[PDB]
Order: structure tokens, then C-alpha cells, then sequence
């Protein structure tokens, strides 16, 4: 009843009424302050109908305080440091309150369609990026193989 | 076959679109790995009519030989001729002539008493060239021909 | 079957099965890239060692024609000289073997023919003959990648779980 826990339940009826293309996300049935997220590559992108999950942590400063979210899959990309956190702009500093769960997942999903040089959290996915472009899609098609083999039980 | 358009997606959707992607996955290397079965057959056979074409060129090449061991004047060159007439092994014969070509040229027009052309040695490397090259773009022709028709037979299953 | 044929087949199959189909197709065609490479290779450096037995012929067809007695004879070499065609001269040698031989031993002639005009020509020929195939590998990589690229649509086109999840 809180304002942070009052503001995420809305966050979940945004979720569950309008989901966001290739989107899907859900608190634990017994903690509302941790939600499994899943991220669908978009197409035309090396991730492509990759299925990537994530994992979102919440305080009571929500929507004051950006999550602390981070990946649960293994992933390949110059934004997404080793222990599943994200370098995004949005998440660090341009934190604004407008920013509910749809908002977050779809501009990590828009991180796959144009990624953003210059922060390097992979230095070999940065790298590669620019120098071996086959190679970086070859890394990136296999995160998306390893991916698939979940069976998503955090979706039920 | 579940959906529900515009409620969100349930792991029963998910495991849905995770073997419909692995299909996906799966005909690029199925129809990229098949065509590569095609172009094997086309390079195999291309190698066994290469090889067997070369039996007339090797043969009648043995025959202006043996015709002119008899009447040559250098020892050097007798040997080098006997080692082309006894070498019984195509293969082996073939790559003797291409490497040697333009000495064994000369010994037959110096033998049969015909002028060696000056400028030989050069004629007979830009001749075996463009041969090379016509048979290189023929093939890569048909590499795109039957690589074409193997596609298009593709396409025409989806349509 | 053991393979999922048509991509309604996939609901049948489970997951390790399908990896298992996707790892097998993959090393297939990697290992088919390794042999084509290595068979491409072979065929132009057989393709060398013909060229190299079969020009010198002509080479010695060159050099005598200018001087042959029969008109019938001075037709049938400049044939066998200006045939371009690799599969052509094979058969023209081998089933005509016994009389270019006798031609080149009996029909000997001087050095006459333009010793360095036919060597530019030649120049000409190979230098065009290099970049044409060159255009035609990279249509070939270009045709490769359009198929595909195209086959490729059809999947997601026909794929009623990506018509739920972007629709």
C-alpha cells in the first residue's frame, strides 16, 4: 500500500492489459518488489527471436529511483556488462519518472537494433563490433540458441 | 496453436515461438547446408571430367616424343624425353608436360624441323591462362546457374 | 520423422531435439565450406596442370600451320588453334590425335606468325578473363546471400508465433 508498492501494482495492469510488442513481464506472486522480464529480439537485428531473460529489482524510492536491472541470460552486446547489467543511459542518469516497466524493457529491447559505441561494457562485443561484424553476429547467434532452451516457468 | 492477441504472452506462447525460431534457424543451415551438397557434385564432377579429358592431350604429346628420341642430339634432353615416355602414370605425366611445356616444344620443333618461334616461352604460359580462365568462368556460370535453379525450386515449394 | 519438415511439424518435436537437429545442419554446412574450398581449389590447379598439356599442342600447332601444304590441313589447325574452349580441344585432340601429330612432324615449317602480336592479345584476354571472373564470384556471393536472405522471409511471413508476438 506503500507508494512505491502502489505504483508498481499499476505498472503490472499496464503489463497485463497492453504488453508491449515482443515483451512480457510479472512480479513474484509473493514479492512485488522482484519481476522476471523477458525480452523478444526484434527483427533485422543479429538478436533475432532470441528469448532473453531478465531479472528487476525495486526499492520504495520506485518511481523516484531507477531499478537496479540486469540480465538473467548469458548475452553478447557492448552495452551489457558481464554480470547481466546494462550500460543504459535511461537506467543511470536520465532516470524520469515516466519510465514504467514497458518503457524499460522496450529500450533494451531497442538496444539490439542500434547499440551505442563508446561504452564499453563487452570490450570484445564493443570491438568486434567495428572491426569483425561476422564474428560479433556469430557470438550474438549463439546467445540467441542458448537462449531458447529455458522453457520460461517465470511466465506461470 | 494458442495466442490471444491482446492478452500478454504465457509460457505456453513462448515455447511456441521458441521451436518456430529453432525451425528457422534450422532451414537456413538445411537449405544453406544442401546447396553446398549441390555444389560438391558439381565441383566432383567437374574434377573427374577434367582429369579424363587431359588422356588425349597426354597420349598424342608421348606419340611426338617417341618419334623424336630417335634423332636428338643432346644426352640431356634423350633422358629427359625417356622419362616422359616411361612414366605410366597420367598424373604424374601431366604435371611433367605443364611444368616442362616449353622445353618439350622446342625439342619437338628443333627435331622435326620446324622454327622455333621466339617469344615461345611466353606464348605457350598466357595460352595455358586463358584456357584456365574460360574454364574458371564457365564454371562459376554454372555454379550460379545450378545454384540458382536450386533456390528457385525452393521458392516455388513456399509459393 | 526424425526432422521436423515443415515448420507446423515443430510442435511435435521438443526442444534437445531440435538443437540436436540445428547443431547437426550447422556442422554439415561448416564442413561442406571446408571441402568446397578445398575441392575449388583442386579443380583450378587440375585445371592448370590440363591447360599446361593441352596448350603446348596448340603451341605446336602455331608455330607449323603457317607453312602446311593442304588447304584442308591449314582449316583443321586454325580450328584447333582458335577453339577458346578447354572441353573442346580435349575432344578435338583426342579423336584427332593421329593426324595433328603427323602435321606437326611432317608439315614443319619457319617462324613467321606475329611473335608479339598474339602475345598482347593474350595480355588483353587474361587481364579481361581475370575481371570477369571476379564479377561473376561476387553474383554468385551476391545470389547466395539474396536466396537466402529471401528464404529467409518466408519463415517469419508463414510463422504464426511471430504474427502473435509483433503483430
Amino acid at each position: 500500500s506503500t507508494p512505491a508498492r502502489r505504483r508498481l501494482m499499476r505498472d503490472f495492469k499496464r503489463m497485463k492489459e497492453d504488453s508491449p510488442p515482443g515483451v512480457s513481464a510479472s512480479p513474484l506472486p509473493d514479492n512485488v518488489m522482484i519481476w522476471n522480464a523477458m525480452i523478444i529480439g526484434p527483427a533485422d537485428t543479429p538478436y533475432e527471436d532470441g528469448t532473453f531473460r531478465l531479472l528487476l529489482e525495486f526499492d520504495e524510492e520506485y518511481p523516484n529511483k531507477p531499478p537496479h536491472v540486469k540480465f538473467l541470460s548469458e548475452m553478447f552486446h557492448p552495452n551489457v556488462y558481464a554480470n547481466g547489467e546494462i550500460c543504459l543511459d535511461i537506467l543511470q542518469n536520465r532516470w524520469t519518472p515516466t519510465y514504467d516497466v514497458a518503457s524499460i524493457l522496450t529500450s533494451i529491447q531497442s538496444l539490439f537494433n542500434d547499440p551505442n559505441p563508446a561504452s564499453p561494457a563487452n570490450v570484445e562485443a564493443a570491438t568486434l563490433f567495428q572491426d569483425h561484424k561476422s564474428q560479433y553476429v556469430k557470438r550474438v547467434k549463439e546467445t540467441v540458441e542458448k537462449s531458447w532452451e529455458d522453457d520460461m516457468e517465470d511466465m506461470a | 496453436e494458442l495466442s490471444d492477441p491482446s492478452e500478454p504472452l504465457t509460457q505456453k506462447d513462448v515455447i511456441a515461438f521458441q521451436k518456430e525460431a529453432l525451425f528457422r534457424c534450422l532451414n537456413k543451415w538445411r537449405v544453406k547446408a544442401n546447396q553446398l551438397v549441390e555444389e560438391n557434385e558439381v565441383l566432383a564432377a567437374g574434377l573427374s571430367k577434367t582429369t579424363e579429358s587431359v588422356s588425349g592431350c597426354c597420349s598424342s604429346i608421348v606419340v611426338l616424343a617417341r618419334s623424336v628420341v630417335e634423332d636428338c642430339s643432346d644426352e640431356q634432353d634423350k633422358r629427359f624425353l625417356q622419362q616422359l615416355i616411361n612414366t605410366e602414370d597420367e598424373h604424374t605425366l601431366t604435371q611433367i608436360i605443364s611444368n616442362n611445356s616449353a622445353r618439350i616444344c622446342e625439342l619437338i620443333l628443333k627435331t622435326s624441323g620446324s622454327n622455333i618461334s621466339d617469344n615461345i616461352g611466353r606464348l605457350q604460359e598466357l595460352e595455358s591462362l586463358t584456357l584456365t580462365l574460360q574454364k574458371l568462368l564457365k564454371s562459376s556460370e554454372n555454379k550460379l546457374k545450378k545454384a540458382t535453379e536450386y533456390y528457385e525450386n525452393i521458392i516455388a515449394q513456399y509459393d
